[PDB]
């Protein structure tokens, strides 16, 4: 109906507007960092399991 | 008494010249603005 129109058409003239966009740059930053220091000094006899 | 059109959209009239003159009266009275009723609204979530 001419009403319902005039409205439905005022509804699609504001939803109608250009939609923004967005660059989503992420930035993922994994920064790793590993020290290990083995010393230890094994002494042996096998003649006599030692 | 009344009619009308809704092809034409017009208000037909039966009897008086008086109710000619007071039912030209409401030929006009109600003819106005239809006031944007703005029955429907489309808020843009902030």
């Amino acid at each position: 109906p001419p009403d319902i129109m005039l409205a439905l058409q005022e509804v699609i003239t504001q939803l109608d507007i250009r939609r923004a966009q967005v660059l989503i740059e992420a930035l993922i930053v994994e920064m790793a960092e590993g020290d290990g220091v083995n010393l230890g000094v094994q002494w042996g006899n096998l003649e006599t399991g030692a | 008494k009344l009619v009308a059109d809704e092809r034409t959209n017009s208000i037909l009239i039966s009897g008086d010249p008086k109710v000619r003159d007071r039912l030209k009266r409401l030929i006009r009275q109600l003819d106005v603005e239809m006031a944007s009723k703005g029955n429907n609204r489309v808020v843009y979530l902030k």
